[PDB]
């Protein structure tokens, strides 16, 4: 019992919410290069055997009713479960389309005593975008309602997160290539971990803003989990 | 390269 | 490799800071149970082979100037930094004995660029103490300036931490448990992850006071960790 | 059991 049991009939449901056009009411730019990374991930998660669905374009409104209704789906055939957010955000907070909501009010949605079939069960919430507008200039009987989540975030608190417009954001891309390498090798700490030093090491901004050039990014695993998690 |  | 160098001639300081006794015009309660907490974290570096400093009851300035003074020595023969923080505490705060001080000034000073001797070496905090009044009722050629920090947190954010005032708080009793069972055997996120289910399993709030009564805990694992920690 |  040192690992959670991933032999259930289905390894679960993957929910990518790609928001790429934000409305007027906003401000907010058009987030060029999600659409390699809705696509990126689509295909990985395929691969380790999930049930992936894409969606597209989802107001705060749609992005809670739409984890309401996954939450209230019997999950209890799935071993785990996934939620990828790709958008616009603040500390604590991710955009609809039409303007920011609470990560908290998300991912309370499946919390163990709310969503009984995915208690015990590994919840893996994975965020890219921003936390903040700091740069990063670089150098050189019971079990808590709130265990079992794992939230892979693509920044530090406080920061921004980048994303190129043709290739997609720098850790989608090595989240990708990182699992497609070692989902069958690795426990998933030690993929992230490797995602970390990808992002860390191979990848620096260019831009004729100065303010903006050359500035790095760490992602930010935060684990409340209680088991080690195989893809295999 | 762009930021969200 | 994929493993941080842990054979410089030095693993490293582990400084512990044990606040127990608050200045009567905080109101802050004293933490009874906090020594035993010390005592247990002094033996289990000294056994992972830490320079182990123990400072107790600092004031919030006093923090500051250690932290300052330690990340100005130099740490060139030292394979990493270990600190950790016993005390009252909010989100993104811990207390001096006479009043609040921000989590984020106390690890500036070992940002990548500010200490350059640690640069690209594991610097993990360890902290026990709240994060908030939640209660969990329970169920059934550059690198980043943020890279190689790991932050151990007690509890969830937003969250009470729980210490019990005869066996030491909840998270350090499990910590210094699982080290010493598994740091011959286990990578550091595999080791924190049992702590994360040894406080989610075995612990339970015992209160006079139902609304404290019968609640639990689950710690936080944070990682901008770019390689796996082994301590043998 | 109390609270940090
Ligand atoms: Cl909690």
């Amino acid at each position: 019992d040192n690992s959670y049991k991933m032999d259930y009939p289905e390894m679960g449901l993957c929910i990518i919410i790609n928001n790429k056009n934000f409305h007027k009411s906003t401000g907010a730019t058009s987030r060029s290069g999600t659409d390699v990374d809705a696509a990126n991930l689509r295909e990985t998660f395929r691969n380790l055997k999930y049930e992936v669905r894409n969606k597209n374009d989802l107001t705060r409104e749609e992005i809670v009713e739409l984890m309401r209704d996954v939450s209230k789906e019997d999950h209890s055939k799935r071993s785990s479960f996934v939620c990828v957010l790709l958008s616009h955000g603040e500390e604590g907070i991710i955009f609809g389309t039409n303007g920011p909501v609470d990560l908290k009010k998300i991912t309370n949605f499946f919390r163990g005593d709310r969503c009984r079939s995915l208690t015990g069960k590994p919840k893996l919430f994975i965020i890219q975008a921003c936390r903040g507008t700091e740069l990063d200039c670089g150098i050189e009987h019971k079990i808590p309602v709130e265990a079992d989540f794992l939230y892979a975030y693509s920044t530090a608190p406080g920061y921004y997160s980048w994303r190129n417009s043709k290739d997609g954001s720098w850790f989608i891309q090595s989240l990708c290539a990182m699992l497609k390498q070692y989902a069958d090798k690795l426990e998933f700490m030690h993929i992230l971990t490797r995602v970390n030093r990808k992002v860390a090491t191979e990848f620096e901004s260019f831009s004729f803003d100065a303010t903006f050039h050359a500035k790095k990014q760490i992602p930010c695993i935060v684990s409340m989990l209680t088991k080690e998690l195989y893809f295999y | 390269d762009e930021v969200d």
